[PDB]
């Protein structure tokens, strides 16, 4: 048990930089007690320590000043806060508290998903570095702003994450207008007198005289940016409508929107120019491209300038979601009319299977497993359908925007709210040869409900049967890798590994391209071992190998010029218990060289517990 | 972040070094008043309560915008041990 | 209840020194205090 | 206390050059940051008084997405480097004026090559507006006007020269404007709002300036609510 | 197998009884029989609930007794069917167990009848636990109730069968955890229990025979029944529930009133005119908000908290023990000493505080003297005191207060003494002193809430009317749902809950739709288009058309392909509202939110607040005699527990020294904690 | 002749209760609706000044959470129904006034049931407050402030009588306030503003008196632009 501490419920901070949270002053008055009573004393508020202790012990003897007392002794320092379970290392992360009313702990949201913790009632400690020391500790290497990189796998951690994406994703689409189909004629102001009389859509895919068009783009045609947005403000034009803008000397076709996004990155970075080159102008923001975007900025600027830019994302991403009008109908479940049909061309080919089965074509199971097999594939129609259609005609679906955005939701949950629930499985682990048809719009028929509770079980148990403990396995890791520390910077080894580039037995034993992930998960920030001359450049020994270093290598594999590095790892280090530099390599959670006394091995059993958790467990399909 | 966090970096050779160095500059910037300070007059860090801006409580802060400046040096194996708790104690009071 | 062997614990680390450009003049102290008469 | 009634807030400036200014109001009531802010922000951006270019002509061009020899640029990019041009009124009276230019050959050409006319002055006297350097010539009639906002070339009629070409005319003086309201205290009060509030303008009118007259036509408009005119009020019938 | 009875609400206690453990004398948690046992069996069906069961470790080993079931004397659990014969269905009804149920063909319940004629070419059925497909020819039983698979909880959420499993047990849970509300509401869509419910579980008080009211005060009510008898009625009041949450019945009656058997006289703690009223009715707009509703998270009109929507009242005991010592007795006792006068102000009635005081934390409940210390007072402090007139008594201040995190305002103290009453006290004690603390908690940050269909969230925020999304009309909304909590969820019923609560809230309105039954989008839709006439009918008549706004927003409406193209303006808005969207104005601005947003009306519970999920802070405390840890006094918290898991997250960032001064100077280490407190002083 | 302004719009009131009120501003400037409308509601909604109930004394009993003998009504029901009642004072440099109300014997306790004080009318006069039945007597004095917005009991140490109860104060007498902005023109010019505010208040205070005093608020707010400071 602990001295500086408490504990209490949390509810988010949508005002708080990424580097404070909020406290209850109540809470923060207990806590720091004693550095308090000293200010107390340093000021004309109370003679002595036991005086000013004795006006502490009823509320109502408290005074005014004394929270004014607070938020000085508060100054600089930092806390700790933590929600268990603490998977891994940021599941304790410092941020300087700012005094709150109320009585609970206010967390900014994109340390979030790091903690795990979610606003249905998770509580988080507050623990307090009291010294000198453990305050630099706190605040060089545990303040949440510093963190922005997961030392797993070394990609962005702090990142925009839900309602945030959704916002930035809704004003950096464009929308596709039908009503114009792909008409062509003596261009001018011609084009536009067919828009005049209502017969062109505006965003209608239009090929001219010449080139293809909006509308649109010969419309609207702005000098500047800010007369763009000027416009969209006007309400004559929105920001999803292709449109034309003069941006830095070249003449652009997007949406209002899209610039929009552009200068929100460039005044958050205060550079202009870097900012247009990090950004992906032709595409609309996305879990994704905004994963890639911060971890570009966090290379590219610093690391203080990238919190900065994700305070920025976060902030509109926000107010953006809020005008933009997404919710969720009964209306926005949208059953696509295919369903009829698979649904039916199903029902005739199992007569089929039914008939060749009764005259003894079939085994019992034979006609079984074809019938599983069938349901299968139709599920597999049927949200092909779901999702065809949400593309085809209705895009800016609220559904299908979270979904795509990456804000909310996967296919399998869409189809099941769409299209239909399909095949369930039996408490014994097989299945019914009776799909559920009915979507969560339709409704299920109470023995569709039942039918389907089974798997619910073994779900909600085989969760719960790793959501108790399954920091089982990460005690076991530690137990073994807990000694090992970067010691040295350089063992001196001679010999490597061979990080290959290729998978046999494709077409038995026959070579395949390794998977991007599968080949920057083996060779990003390790450091070569030997030099590399691949297309035409030579990369060169003790080189630590970039992420883009990794993407010219595979280039060059593709190429097919290459099909192993030689890299240092400390599978073949020499340190005694323990790890030199260069075999190591990169940090990951800073995108640099590991710096020497790195607790690595507890990183490594961390990293490779914390998402054993989420392993669906038994053999199951 | 931090005032200078990504060159309060590039200084050091270990992540831990810096905070080593912060923290024990932090130490004695506190055991001798704020009278050690190697930052002039002007660059002072500052609060703002009861309204009126008087210096800045937090010297693990401090000790951060020193190292910036460079006016200070860090070092392995620099001073004799003893040699340096009594001859700081020269310039400024240990009072 | 020992410091760790690793981060601010590591030995790497732990041992660094830090003083002002004007406690530099205890180099001093030894360059007017050696030779005597 | 509860409290009494309320201090009467500060109001700080800080004023970079004639082109922006950061305007604070701390402290306010709860709310009282949105409630002055929005309103003083479309107006800004809708109703306060400038000019800009209209219609164009020009010797020898016949449609507007033509291109000139000569002339290294669009025509289409020359109307976009007018609708950057600001100009002032030195003058209330004066409500159109209709700006010369000519010039050829190889050199090039500033704003301040047009002929100075009136009671109106060139602010930007170094916007670019054409190169030029063989045989290829240049001569117009461009059109200013005084208004607000922001009106398209398609949304006003009655057209001009036999040759006019109609152009987006920004008006309105100010070029951006962006305010966010945060939290402040003020004893045991956490609850109060203080208002900031950044403006950019052409530097036709200072951004302090802008804001100025920005109350103002707020300020105008409260007194409308003045001569109360007698209504019946309309039947239940239910 | 004993365990304290849950009386959080009414529904608490009925859910309590009717509940089915496998552990005790059964095998229990060690052997976790993991994923057998723990399972829906085909045989649940209608005997043991699918749904609910506890979340977390004891997932199918507690397990809910479902509606319509009953245990026979060889304590086998039975399900009602009714008996087919040959396509027509009997009104006679059959108690199988899982047995005899495997020997029939038993059809489904919404089998559709043309009287008691089966009237469908095809009937769903299950034979031993397999669905098929069946002429009605074939048909032996069928199913009495939808109702009849669930159990009781279950069958309260409405629009069920369009809510995944894994977050309708969330709901039927949270139900549960429902505290009782002084303004009490009954949803505006039901199931049909909600009445029953009340009933059973004893919650509100009914009239045992036809008669009228002779007497009524909040106290009693008494009855002439129409043989002369006159029967008085205790009304239990304000009492104190094991959970501490009020039960009190308050009389729904007037004098001289006529009244049947079986008619309402008072209501429960949770019941609004005997239907189980479990939250309050509110509007909600389904759309994000600045992220104040960002992950579960909810946002809140101050305007609840003006109309006490939120607010329940709970009861906190203290006790405290005048005990016999080794020392010698120690005294109840008004004369307490210290520096204080103003601390005794509200006590005076001879140690105890005055029934009706206000009491916030650190102030005296009980005054209490005990002989200290083996009574030497330190020579240190015996000059100390003859300096000042010296006493030094014998007698300690040994008073009970009230901790931190609040107390409220005393409503009955109770003295039970040196066993003469009728009183068993404990061995050593001479008396014991009880005071009852009562507090109108209203909402605010940090309280937790929920719908059934296992949406549940925490208030982020309260913001001002003024700043809350309105209707056209100017009505605001009084929480703002996200929608993000609803597409991976699949608990598609709140959706539903909300568009027929829309058309209820201007129809004036209430609904019964039963599960797996009631209301279906056809029947809504309708209903809708009969509210659209009272929501917009009328505004021509007033004299007024369609707000700029109003275009503005159907402009992008017709683009997402909401609203017919060529449509007038008027009948796109009716096209919009049959979906359950309107228009909303962000009160912020004034200008609308781009496109339709859902609102409606929404059931929601503000759920119990447990201790041991308070708000803790620890400065410094007491310690542990054996280990010298940190430990929880009376009032002083304990610390924080940090275990090996937090040591790893402090290790692998190399705090080296945060990990050191966490498990010494502010735990074990003793003179460490000491000149670590001196230090900071 | 400067057409770049255009003629002081009319002014027209239709206004009939102490309770409901339109007020219609034609023409505007496209836009202006909205400019001019928002603000006003933001400032109606929250910042009128008004009069509540702000402390209840009940003859024997000691706090909220009691209940009289003879009477339906727990006390925390009658509070309940206490916050209900509207008051006007009639003189503005009047503060606060406390209300009398003996009661007794089978008898149904309204809001009229109060002691007459002058200077003083209530609202709702018929407001339901208590039944009384045999025997049970019901003693009060109630406490009415004029305040400003929400300000919750615990907020207040309203230490009159010892035995008083503190009661929750929602002083806005605005009870709800919509505004329509619709298409209107002025010959050749289409696109013009129609502002139409709609205000309902409880009737203690009128809503023209409402929107007056929100006009002046916002007019006082615009005060503070002028007479700036150096960063
Ligand atoms: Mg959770
Ligand atoms: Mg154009
Ligand atoms: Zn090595």
């Amino acid at each position: 048990r602990v001295d500086y501490s408490g504990r209490s419920v949390i509810v988010v901070g949508p005002q708080l930089k990424l580097h404070q949270c909020g406290l209850p002053k109540r809470m923060a008055l207990e806590l720091f007690k004693p550095f308090l009573l000293k200010k107390m004393e340093e000021k004309g508020i109370a003679p002595n320590v036991k005086a000013a202790r004795r006006m502490l012990e009823r509320q109502r003897d408290i005074k005014d000043e004394v929270w004014d007392a607070l938020e000085e002794v508060i100054h600089g320092k930092v806390v700790l806060l933590n929600r268990a379970p603490t998977l891994h290392r940021l599941g304790i992360q410092a941020f300087q508290p700012v005094l709150v009313e109320g009585q609970s702990i206010q967390l900014h949201p994109l340390v979030c998903e790091a903690f795990n913790a979610d606003f249905d009632g998770d509580q988080m400690a507050v623990h307090v570095p009291l010294s000198s020391f453990a305050q630099a500790e706190a605040r060089i290497q545990m303040l949440s702003a510093h963190n922005l990189l997961s030392p797993a796998s070394g990609e962005p951690l702090a990142k925009p994450s839900r309602d945030i994406i959704l916002g930035l994703y809704y004003i950096t689409q464009v929308r596709k207008e039908k009503k114009g189909a792909g008409l062509e004629f003596a261009t001018p102001e011609e084009a536009l007198a067919a828009h005049e009389r209502g017969e062109v859509a505006l965003n209608a895919p239009i090929k001219v005289a010449g080139r293809e068009t909006s509308v649109g783009r010969l419309k609207y045609v702005f000098a500047n940016p800010d007369e763009a947005l000027l416009a969209v403000a006007h309400g004559i034009v929105d920001l999803q409508d292709v449109v034309t803008v003069r941006y830095m000397g070249k003449r652009l076709e997007t949406s209002p929107g899209r610039i929009l996004f552009a200068r929100i990155v460039a005044e958050a970075v205060e550079d202009e120019k870097v900012a247009w080159e990090l950004i992906q102008l032709d595409v609309p923001q996305e879990k994704n491209s905004l994963k890639d975007l911060v971890y570009q900025a966090f290379l590219r600027l610093g690391m203080e300038k990238t919190a900065r830019l994700l305070d920025a994302l976060k902030y509109y991403g926000f107010t953006f979601s809020t005008t933009s009008g997404i919710t969720i109908g009964i209306d926005d479940a949208v059953i696509p009319e295919e369903k009829k049909q698979y649904l039916e061309e199903a029902d005739r080919k199992l007569l089929q299977i039914e008939q060749a089965y009764e005259m003894g074509f079939l085994t019992d199971r034979e006609r079984y497993d074809q019938i599983l097999q069938l349901w299968t594939e139709t599920t597999e129609k049927v949200t092909q359908a779901v999702f065809k259609n949400f593309e085809e005609n209705y895009p800016f679906n609220p559904l299908y925007v979270m979904a795509q955005s990456g804000a909310r939701g996967n296919p399998q949950q869409i189809r099941q709210l769409c299209g239909l629930r399909g095949l369930m499985q039996k408490p014994s682990g097989e299945t019914f040869e009776v799909p559920v048809r009915s979507s969560f719009r339709e409704g299920l028929t109470v023995l569709e409900y039942f039918i389907s509770s089974h798997g619910a079980r073994k779900g909600g148990a085989d969760t719960a049967l790793r959501t108790a403990d399954s920091g089982y396995l990460t005690r076991k890791l530690v137990d073994v890798t807990h000694e090992i520390v970067v010691r040295e910077a350089d063992c001196g080894t001679t010999n490597y590994i061979s990080v290959p580039l290729f998978q046999p037995d494709e077409v038995t034993r026959s070579l395949r391209l390794r998977k991007r992930a599968d080949i920057e998960a083996g060779l990003y920030g390790r450091v070569l071992a030997r030099e590399v001359e691949v297309l035409g450049v030579r990369l060169e020994e003790g080189r630590y190998l970039s992420m883009d270093d990794v993407h010219l290598l595979i280039k060059a594999a593709e190429a097919g010029e290459i099909q192993e590095v030689p890299v240092r790892s400390p599978l073949t280090c020499q340190t005694r218990y323990g790890v030199c530099q260069k075999c190591y390599g990169y940090d990951l959670s800073m995108a640099r060289p590991v710096s020497i006394g790195e607790a690595v091995g507890i990183v490594a059993a961390q990293s490779i517990g914390e998402p054993g958790t989420q392993l669906t467990m038994r053999t199951f399909h | 972040a931090e005032p200078g966090i990504d060159k309060l970096f590039g200084m050091v050779d270990s992540k831990y070094r810096l905070t080593v160095v912060v923290a024990k500059r932090a130490q004695q910037l506190l055991r001798h008043g704020f009278k050690n300070t190697v930052l002039e007059p002007e660059e002072r860090p500052k609060m703002q309560t009861l309204e009126g801006l008087f210096d800045d409580p937090n010297a693990e802060t401090w000790a951060m915008k020193e190292l910036l400046t460079g006016r200070l040096v860090f070092g392995e194996n620099l001073v004799p041990e003893d040699r340096l708790q009594k001859e700081m104690e020269r310039i400024y009071p240990g009072e | 209840g020992r410091l760790i062997p690793a981060g601010t614990g590591s030995d790497f680390v732990r041992f660094t020194q830090v003083v002002d450009q004007k406690t530099l003049k205890a180099i001093e102290e030894a360059r007017k205090e050696a030779v005597e008469a | 206390m509860l409290d009494s009634k309320l201090k009467a807030p500060v109001f700080t400036v800080r004023t970079q050059g004639r082109e922006y200014g950061e305007f604070v109001l701390e402290p306010l009531e709860r709310g009282f940051g949105v409630t002055l802010g929005n309103p003083l922000r479309r107006i800004l951006l809708s109703s306060i008084p400038g000019t800009a270019v209209t219609s164009v002509y020009i010797e020898d061009v016949l449609h507007e997405f033509s291109t000139i020899p000569g002339v290294k640029e669009d025509v289409v990019e020359i109307i976009l480097n007018l609708k950057e041009l600001v100009v002032r009124f030195l003058n209330p009276s004066l409500q159109t004026v209709t700006l010369l230019l000519k010039a050829e050959g190889p050199k090039e050409v500033k704003a301040r090559d047009f002929l100075p006319v009136a009671d109106v002055e060139i602010m930007n006297p170094d916007l670019h507006i054409a190169t030029l350097e063989e045989g290829g010539r240049l001569n117009m009639e461009v059109r200013v006007d005084r208004g607000v906002g922001y009106v398209p070339a398609e949304k006003h009629g009655i057209k001009d020269r036999i040759n006019a070409i109609p152009v987006d005319a920004v008006f309105s003086p100010v070029r951006r404007v962006a305010f966010q309201v945060e939290d402040t205290r003020l004893g045991q009060r956490t609850d109060l709002d203080k208002l900031t509030l950044r403006i950019w303008t052409d530097g036709s009118v200072t951004p302090l300036e802008a804001l100025n007259q920005a109350v103002e036509i707020l300020r105008e408009h409260l007194t409308y609510f003045s001569n109360p005119q007698a209504a019946a009020v309309a039947a239940p019938e239910e | 197998l004993s365990q304290f009875k849950d009386e959080t609400n009414p529904l608490s206690s009925l859910r309590h009884k009717r509940r089915i453990s496998a552990l005790g004398p059964g095998g229990l948690t060690r052997e976790r029989a993991g994923f057998d046992v723990r399972d829906v069996h085909r045989t649940h069906y209608g005997r043991i609930c699918p749904v609910e069961t506890p979340e977390g470790a004891n997932i199918g080993l507690i397990t809910s007794l479902a509606a319509y079931a009953r245990v026979d004397e060889l304590g086998f659990i039975r399900t009602p069917y009714r008996r087919v014969v040959g396509g027509v269905v009997t009104d006679e009804v059959v108690y199988m167990t899982a047995t005899e149920e495997d020997r029939y063909t038993i059809a489904q319940a919404n089998t559709p009848l043309e009287g008691n004629r089966i009237a469908a070419e095809r009937v769903v059925a299950r034979r031993k636990g397999e669905p098929v497909i069946v002429s009605p020819e074939e048909v032996e039983f069928m199913d009495v109730s939808p109702k009849q698979v669930f159990s009781v909880n279950t069958n309260l959420i409405p629009f069920l069968e369009h809510d995944d499993a894994n977050r309708a047990l969330m709901g039927s849970n949270m139900q549960t955890q429902a505290v009782p509300l002084i303004r009490a509401q009954a949803p505006v869509v039901m199931t049909g229990l909600e009445e029953r419910v009340v009933r059973d579980s004893l919650a509100a008080l009914y009239a045992e025979e036809d008669g009228e009211v002779a007497k009524v005060d909040g106290n009693r009510i008494v009855v002439r029944y129409e043989d002369g008898r006159l029967v008085e009625y205790p009304l239990r009041r304000f009492y104190r529930s094991n959970q501490g949450t009020a039960l009190d019945q308050r009389p729904r009656v007037v004098v001289g009133q006529r009244v049947r058997k079986g008619d309402l006289l008072a209501d429960g703690p949770a019941s609004e005119n005997g239907f189980l009223a479990l939250g309050q009715n509110v509007l909600v707009a389904i759309m994000p908000f600045d992220g104040y509703n960002f992950e579960d998270a909810i946002v809140i009109s101050e305007e609840l908290l003006k109309r006490d929507f939120y607010t329940s009242i709970h009861i906190e005991r203290y006790e405290i023990e005048a005990r016999d010592t080794k020392l010698g007795p120690e005294r109840i006792t008004r004369d307490i000493p210290h520096l204080s006068e103003a601390a005794l102000r509200d006590l005076d009635e001879e140690g105890v505080v005055r029934i009706g005081a206000e009491v916030k934390p650190g102030d005296i409940l009980v005054g209490r003297t005990s002989f200290k210390g083996e009574s030497e007072p330190t020579p240190e402090e015996r000059l100390l005191r003859s300096i000042f007139g010296e006493k030094a008594r014998d007698v300690k201040d040994t008073s009970l207060r009230v901790p931190p995190g609040e107390g409220g305002i005393v409503v009955r103290t109770v003295r039970l003494r040196r066993g003469d009453p009728g009183v068993e006290l404990k061995p050593g004690v001479r008396e014991v002193v009880r005071v009852y603390v009562a507090q109108k908690r209203k909402l605010q940050v940090g309280d937790k809430l929920a719908n059934r269909h296992g949406n549940k969230g925490v208030v982020a925020k309260i913001l001002p009317v003024e700043d809350m999304p309105h209707l056209p009309d100017g009505t605001p909304v009084d929480v703002i749902l996200n929608p993000l909590g609803v597409p991976s969820r699949m608990n598609l019923g709140q959706i539903l809950e909300t568009h027929l609560g829309l058309a209820g809230y201007f129809l004036g309105q209430r609904y019964i739709s039963p599960i797996f039954d009631g209301a279906k989008e056809p029947e809504i839709k309708e209903l809708l288009a009969q509210a659209f006439e009272v929501y917009f009918g009328k505004r021509k008549g007033e004299g007024f058309g369609v707000d700029k706004r109003e275009v503005e927003v159907l402009r992008r409406a017709e683009k997402l392909g909401l609203v017919t193209p060529g449509k007038t303006p008027e009948e796109q808005l009716k096209e919009l509202f049959l979906q359950g969207k309107v228009v909303l104005y962000d009160g912020r601005t004034g200008e609308p939110i781009e496109g339709p947003i859902v609102v409606g009306q929404m059931f929601i519970m503000k759920l119990y607040h447990m201790v041991e999920d308070k708000m803790h802070a620890r400065s410094t405390g007491p310690y542990s005699l054996i280990t010298q840890q940190p430990l929880g006094g009376k009032a002083q918290f304990g610390g924080q527990r940090f275990g090996e898991m937090e040591v790893w997250a402090l290790e692998a960032y190399g705090a080296a020294h945060t990990l050191q001064e966490m498990l010494t100077l502010k735990s074990d280490d003793i003179e460490g904690r000491n000149a670590a407190y001196e230090a900071i002083i």
